[PDB]
């Protein structure tokens, strides 16, 4: 669903300024927390690991 | 180069659709062209 509303989105903002551009294709790549709850989330997987 | 950018999403979207069905014991044990027979056969025909 993200990419394919980016890619509505960003072909939308793209028309009125008309580039030559045509838009091919955008495609998710990731989508990690900020550096700063990193160490919470993999304490978060390390305590599921610790569980068992 | 268009084409193949097609290809890629329309693939990915039907396999992602059908290894969201199944399990990762389905996939991984007995695979025995049954996914992708069906990934196949899904790409060359209209079927959803």
């Amino acid at each position: 669903v993200i990419r394919s509303d980016t890619q509505r989105e960003l072909e939308e903002t793209i028309r009125p300024y008309d580039m030559g551009i045509t838009l091919l294709d955008v495609n998710f790549q990731a989508a990690r927390p900020p550096e700063e709850v990193k160490a919470a989330f993999d304490d978060a997987i390390a305590a599921r690991e610790n569980e068992q | 180069s268009q084409a193949e950018v097609l290809l890629k999403r329309k693939f990915s979207d039907r396999l992602r659709s059908e290894i969201g069905r199944l399990d990762v014991k389905d996939i991984v044990t007995d695979s025995r062209g049954r996914l992708t027979l069906e990934v196949r056969d899904a790409l060359n025909s209209g079927s959803a």
